[PDB]
Parts: structure tokens; C-alpha cells; sequence
């Protein structure tokens, strides 16, 4: 054949390994697996197929217990990756993108939401098209302004409600992974497959205003408002299209 | 991430006094404070659910104030129903964590205890045991002592209307030891009394 | 309005499990997610979290419970549950079920302050002894050798709702609780009018309505 | 000292089958990668195949369809087996151990065996 | 396959000469070239295990230098014990392959 199959060095293959995981989390849109299958066979002694990667993500973020190594393998009590860390997080860096991801710890602390069982559709309602950052009552959005006045944090409490970014350069913080997003569209969130789709329980949008690259940055999302039902009673969460200008 | 602090860990004032308690945060939060007026041992009840907005079911005497990192709860005139522990709670970052809580309690003019004493019931002796109760009631302030001539003491919470305490104290004895004494008394001393006072009974009289 | 009843066990062994249950009345979670959670208070401490569920359906757990916690809603019965595992004597506390009926994120509808206590000691129904004067006067009755912590008393089956004091219980040297309660009465009524100390200890099967009467000194 | 000895090479009829072997000594073949290389007489070396510690294998493009490399832990032996020989399969075959750097990159063959000759003609 | 090529095909050299041979690949391999002695009727033997890094037990007369895809092997002094033929390898890609090697001629 013409195609010389590449043999990846430990560092090169390790970057491609993380590159594949980041695509499965849906944080990235492209992946390079050339030579990744060989790298696993020599360094890991197993085939890094889609099934293998699914268990690594599922174990690292949810079901895994005990010490973990740089390749997301766990141990409950010469060759590489036999030093199992216990720091609680791994820096998943593919070289083209990177995200700091915190290891699962079972029911200890904030959990995740199963969007296969959960699917919250919020009925539309007329509402103000523009919302001032200084007076956000929405139940999905909480805003904090700091004394410097050139930093804004928007805490999203309903990850199920899409937030679309336009002309923004942002840093996302969550109990699952931390990363930066520089592309327009719906905020990307880590999706972990475990007998269904799981996403962060909450995430924080950090907007740095001390630089010029966030000029004209604007958020478009649904403002969830708990209004009372004219009929029957109780509370039926509604929503309305709104825009929050930051820049 | 967020944590809360309150300046008066306790505050004390007379009925009719204006009072303020403060809550401030480890970050800045844009409104999003709750306040709860827990009477001890009851379930709390929500007073205020955002800065400067009042729940419909509670008196207009309460109002919120401030913005950003620092807030205060104010009472335009404290009423003896206001004996309670007050918590702030933040609402910027799940989990909505409470402050440490400020206990507010009511100052009064002194009142001496209408001390009483009760012999052991025969039903206790029929059980092979004996007890004697010495009681203080309608007295303030709380500091009093029950000299007996091996004791436990309980003081009830400041009464929502009397603004005033009551206190109980108990001896325990075997009926064998209860046989060893002709007379029992408790002596009590309190700053509202003119002088220390005692009550007693004779075992052979009752 | 809403109403709640934290109708769980008052006593469990160490290494057993709780099953605190919170029926909600006046509504049903079938209609739409309600913000709700379990709050805790051990005696002599501020309020402490157990677990929560925002309008996301995203459970929270307080990490200091070492992941022993387990929330569950149950939409079938307008109900909530908490299934704390491996309970241990440090967890002696009152617990409150709470919902946000309104407004957006404040607990308005707190239930009743149920409590659970956690030790090897068995339940032990109270015994009651009359406490009435010799020849205004006070009246009362004394409650002793009772466990677990919560016991309630009321006078003349509730008729004497005013003029009553009850004293927070204290540890007897044997580790049981004891309690006393008293009333202040016009002596013109003493003996001529009957007075009944009525005590209720839901954590056992025991209730006693004991009359008090002046002593034949 | 570690030595590799190849044996069992013979003349065989074209299209026939053959069982090369390579016994190790002083180490166990399953611990580290074993390779095969061969030379057509008067020509240079060529590579044939490799078996990883995980028992996975790879083969030269000319041979991927025809040769199987195998090993047995208990016989401490690696085997190379021919499904059908071509005339160009005549060569001396050497077994060799492959040594990784500590970075687990393959760097060099060492401890080469004494070689074995196979031939294919009328 | 990756085309590995080497020059000169035969090298005139005499005892005590200092001399060099060249090995090259048609693509940008960067490291993991290996060089072997070969002698008539014998097994080859490694000399260089990665580019410049001399293998253990090799005489110090040899060294390698370059940047992968272009590389050379150099002799400090042609000891007649090393009259042989020299072969080079690459490990940057599968399939593994060898150049045609180089002759040395006593001249």
C-alpha cells in the first residue's frame, strides 16, 4: 500500500488519545485517530475502540472509584501509566484544544442530570426581548458583577436550557470540566454517555471584560419565569426569548 | 464557593427598639438573599425572599436593604414576638447555604421567681425512687441558682409574651437516702429579689 | 397553600438507614418540577444541608455526609424521600422537608420539625408522676425515664392552652431523658376543679392522661 | 547470555507450507516484542512481521496476506508459519528481539538469531 | 512503503581512514533510525539504536548525527575488524524496512 501507517510516540499518541475523548464529550468537532489504534496496542495492551472510550468516560466521571492513571484506568487498592494518581482531576489536553476535567466521586457533592429521563420543555410566553444584566430574575440565569466591574459571571442553573453565544470568547467552569469556548452558537457542554446522556448539573459562564476580544459579546437564551397558572393553580414554568448584551 | 458571615452573633434590645442585623458574602451577589426567622425548635418561616422584598404572610415591620456583597435586615420596632434566631441565605450558587444565624433576645425589667417546691409523689416511692422539684417562674434575667440542703436544671425559652423565663431543678434520691432526712428545702437567689429566699417541707408533715 | 408531614422513623440503630418521607398536599409534582430539598439541624448548630433538587432535576448532596445521602422524588404519590445510609451517632438532628411553592427560589413551605435520634438504646415509654401542692398555686406532672427525645404534653386535653410551662428535657444519669411541666392556677379552683396532665410520646405506643390532686398532708 | 536459535528451515515445494521456529533463552518471549527479518541471498535485509507483548501482530505489505506470526509462553518460542510460499520466499530468515527505549518507542533489533535458510524450487 | 536509501552503494576505504556513509528516507522521519553491521555468513549486529545515541558495547569509533530524514554514520578510524557491510533502518512508520545498505572496499 501507499499509506505508511504512522507510529506515534508516547507524547504524540497521548495527545491524540485525549483528542478522541474530547470529541466524545462533544467539546470538539474534529478528531485525529491515525496511529491511535497502534499506540494503544503497544502502550495499553488493548484496542481503543468506541466501546473502550465509552467505559473510560463513564468510569472517570461517574462510576469510577479509587485511584486513576493518566489513561483513565482505575485501581482500587518500567511500563507507562502505572502510577495511579489521586488528585481528583486530569488535564485532558489534545494539543489542539484543552479542558480540565474533574474525576467522578459518586454521590459526594453535586450530581449530574440524566437528560434521557429528563426532558423539560418550557412553554413559550410573551416577554421582554431585552433583559438588563443588573436585574435578571430568570430562574435559569444568575449574574454577578465584581468590584473591578470588568468581569461578569453568569451562573446557569438549568443546563437543559440552551444558551447561544454570539461574538464571544468565554471560559466555562463546571463541576465536570473547565474549558474556553471561542465559537458562536449554543454553549457546548460535556455529554457523558451512561445508559443515557448526562450533562453538568450546573455550569458557570465567565466573561472577561478587561480585554477587547469580548467587545459586542451578547448572550441569547430563554428566561425561565415561574408564573402561576390562571387555571387550576400551582406553578408551570414558562420561558420567553431574550437577549442580554454584555459588550 | 459562597460563604456567609453575620456581624452580631447575638443581639439584644428592648421591646420597641429599632434593631438591625447584617449578613455579608464571600463574593458579590446581586440581591438573592433569603431570611428565615426560626423560633427555636420550630420550623423556620421565610421573612424576606429578595433584598427589600417582603413575603405577603409576615408583618410590614420587617424590610430588607442593600445590594451587592452586603445586606442588612431591619425591624422598625422590635416586638416580644420577635424572639427568634435569624438566618440569612444566599441565592447565587446552589447549594443555597445558610449563614450562621443571629440570636435576638429581649431585655426586660427584673422579675423575681415565684419559687415553689413539691415533695416526691408516693407513686415514685412505690417505684422505689424519689424526686423533688424546685421551680422558678416569671423571673428575669436567667441567672439563678438552686442551692439544695446530684442536681439537674432546665430553663425554658424566653416566653413570647412574658418575655420572661421559668426554671426547674430536681434532686434525685434512693428511698433509702430519702429516709435519712427530716426536712428538705431549695434556696434560690436572683438579682430581682430583695434577699435570698427558700421554701421547704417536712417529710412527716407531708 | 401546601402542607407537609415528615413522617419518618424517630429512632434507628447505628449502621441502619433512615426513610424520612414527605408527602405534599395541595398539589402534585406531576404538574411540574418544584424546587425542594432536605435541610438538617443537629442540636445546638445552624441549619445544614442534606440534599436538594433544583428545577433542573439536578440533585445536590452535601459532601460531608460522605455520599451516604440519597434523594428521591416520587411523582406517583406527591411524595419525597431520603434514604440516608450507614447512619451514625453524629447524625442526631432534626430534619425539615422543604419546597419552593413560591417565590422563585426560597423555601416557603417548611414541614414540621421531625427529628431522629441514633443510638443503641431501645425505645422506652414515659412514666408520669403527679406534682401538686400541699395546703395562687402551681400544678404540674413529672415525666421521667423516657426515650427517644420528643415527647409532648397538653393540659385538660388542650383546654388549658394558656398559663402553661414545659421544660426542655435533660439527660438522666442513666442516659434516658426526663421532663417536667407545670401550670399556674387560681387557688380557688385548686382541688375543686379537676386538672389532667396529658402526655403523648409518638415514638412509642404510650399515652397517659394523669390527674393531679392536692395531697392529704 | 540470551541467545535466539532458529531451526527447521528446509527446501519445500512451491505453494507448500512450512513452520519456522525461534526459541529464546535467558528471557521469556512474551515479555518483549519479537520480530522477523529475512534476506534474499545477495540482496539486502527485509522485514517480515512483528508480534507485540499483547499478542497483536503486524506484517510486511508483501506478506500480510500469507504469513502468520505466533508465540507460546510455555514453549518460550515464537513461530512463523507460511500459508503458501512464493518463489521469492527463499531467503535466510533471522529471528530478532525488538528493544524499546524507556519511552516505549521501538528503536533497534538486538540479540539476532543465527538465522535459518528456506528454499523453494523444483 | 517508506523508501529508505543510502549512499554510496560501495565505499572505498583503507585501514585508519576516517569515513562516513549516508542514509535517507523519502519522507520526514525524524528519529529512530538504527544501523547494523552485517558480515558474510553472520547475523547482523546493532551499532546505533537511535540517531546519535550509540548502542551499548559498540566501539566508540562510530557515531551518528543528523535530524532524522537526513542522517549519516561516521567512523573515527577504519579498524579492519569492521570491514563489513553497513545497513540502516527506520522505525518512524510501519512497515519496517531497510535500505540497500553500503559496501566498504579495502582500496
Amino acid at each position: 500500500n501507499l499509506k505508511m501507517e504512522i507510529i506515534l510516540t508516547l507524547s504524540q499518541g497521548l495527545k491524540k488519545y485525549y483528542g478522541k475523548i474530547l470529541r466524545l464529550l462533544q467539546l470538539t468537532l474534529e478528531e485525529d485517530t491515525e496511529g491511535l489504534l497502534e499506540w494503544c496496542k503497544r502502550n495499553l495492551g488493548l484496542d481503543c475502540d468506541d466501546t473502550f472510550f465509552q467505559k473510560r468516560i463513564e468510569e472517570f466521571f461517574i462510576t469510577g472509584e479509587g485511584h486513576f492513571n493518566e489513561v483513565l484506568q482505575f485501581r482500587t487498592p518500567a511500563e507507562p501509566f502505572k502510577s495511579y494518581f489521586a488528585k481528583g482531576f486530569l488535564s485532558i489536553d489534545s494539543g489542539y484544544y484543552s479542558a480540565k476535567c474533574y474525576s467522578g466521586t459518586s454521590n459526594s457533592g453535586l450530581q449530574l442530570i440524566n437528560i434521557t429521563r429528563h426532558s423539560t420543555r418550557i412553554v413559550d410566553t410573551p416577554g421582554p426581548k431585552i433583559t438588563n444584566l443588573k436585574t435578571i430574575n430568570c430562574i435559569n440565569l444568575k449574574a454577578s458583577i465584581f468590584k473591578e466591574h470588568r468581569e461578569v459571571e453568569i451562573n446557569v442553573l438549568l443546563p437543559q436550557v440552551a444558551v447561544n453565544l454570539s461574538n464571544c470568547h468565554v471560559v466555562i467552569k463546571s463541576h465536570v470540566c473547565d474549558y474556553s469556548l471561542d465559537i458562536d452558537g449554543a454553549v457546548r457542554l460535556p455529554h457523558i454517555y451512561h445508559e443515557g446522556v448526562f450533562i453538568p448539573g450546573t455550569y458557570k459562564i465567565v466573561i472577561d471584560k478587561k480585554n477587547k476580544l469580548n467587545d459586542r459579546c451578547t448572550l441569547f437564551t430563554d428566561c425561565v419565569i415561574k408564573g402561576r397558572e390562571v387555571r387550576k393553580g400551582q406553578s408551570v414554568l414558562r420561558q420567553y426569548k431574550t437577549e442580554i448584551r454584555i459588550g | 464557593d459562597i460563604q456567609m458571615t453575620q456581624s452580631p452573633s447575638s443581639l439584644s434590645a428592648f421591646v420597641g427598639d429599632r434593631v438591625t442585623i447584617t449578613c455579608r458574602a464571600s463574593q458579590s451577589i446581586s440581591s438573592y438573599l433569603n431570611w428565615y426567622q426560626q423560633k427555636p425548635g420550630k420550623a423556620p418561616k421565610l421573612l424576606i425572599y429578595a433584598a427589600s422584598t417582603l413575603q405577603s404572610g409576615v408583618p410590614s415591620r420587617f424590610s430588607g436593604s442593600g445590594s451587592g456583597t452586603d445586606f442588612t435586615l431591619t425591624i422598625s420596632s422590635l416586638q416580644s414576638e420577635d424572639f427568634a434566631t435569624y438566618y440569612c441565605q444566599e441565592s447565587y450558587s446552589i447549594p443555597f447555604t445558610f449563614g450562621p444565624g443571629t440570636k435576638v433576645d429581649i431585655k426586660r425589667t427584673v422579675a423575681a421567681p415565684s419559687v415553689f417546691i413539691f415533695p416526691p409523689s408516693d407513686e415514685q416511692l412505690k417505684s422505689g425512687t424519689a424526686s423533688v422539684v424546685c421551680l422558678l417562674n416569671n423571673f428575669y434575667p436567667r441567672e439563678a441558682k438552686v442551692q439544695w440542703k446530684n442536681s439537674q436544671e432546665s430553663v425554658t425559652e424566653q416566653d413570647s409574651k412574658d418575655s420572661t423565663y421559668s426554671l426547674s431543678s430536681t434532686l434525685t434520691l434512693s428511698k433509702a437516702d430519702y429516709e435519712k432526712h427530716k426536712v428538705y428545702a431549695c434556696e434560690v437567689t436572683h438579682q430581682g429579689l430583695s434577699s435570698p429566699v427558700t421554701k421547704s417541707f417536712n417529710r412527716g408533715e407531708c | 397553600q401546601l402542607q407537609l408531614q415528615e413522617s419518618g422513623p424517630g429512632l434507628v440503630k447505628p449502621s441502619e438507614t433512615l426513610s424520612l418521607t414527605c408527602t405534599v398536599s395541595g398539589g402534585s409534582i406531576t404538574t411540574s418540577h418544584y424546587y425542594w430539598g432536605w435541610i438538617r439541624q443537629p442540636p445546638g448548630k445552624g441549619l445544614e444541608w442534606v440534599g436538594s433538587m433544583y428545577y433542573s432535576g439536578g440533585i445536590y448532596y452535601n459532601p460531608s455526609l460522605k455520599g451516604r445521602v440519597t434523594i428521591s422524588v416520587d411523582t406517583s404519590k406527591n411524595q419525597f424521600s431520603l434514604k440516608l445510609s450507614s447512619v451514625t451517632a453524629a447524625d442526631t438532628a432534626v430534619y425539615y422537608c422543604a419546597l419552593a411553592d413560591a417565590p422563585d427560589d426560597a423555601f416557603d413551605i417548611w414541614g414540621q420539625g421531625t427529628m431522629v435520634t441514633v443510638s443503641s438504646a431501645s425505645t422506652k415509654g414515659p412514666s408520669v408522676f403527679p406534682l401538686a401542692p400541699s395546703s395562687t398555686a402551681a400544678l404540674g406532672c413529672l415525666v421521667k425515664d423516657y426515650f427517644p427525645e420528643p415527647v409532648t404534653v397538653s393540659w385538660n386535653s388542650g383546654a388549658l392552652t394558656s398559663g402553661v410551662h414545659t421544660f426542655p428535657a435533660v439527660l438522666q444519669s442513666s442516659g434516658l431523658y426526663s421532663l417536667s411541666s407545670v401550670v399556674t392556677v387560681p387557688s380557688s379552683s385548686l382541688g375543686t376543679q379537676t386538672y389532667i396532665c396529658n402526655v403523648n410520646h409518638k415514638p412509642s405506643n404510650t399515652k397517659v392522661d394523669k390527674k393531679v390532686e392536692p395531697k392529704s398532708c
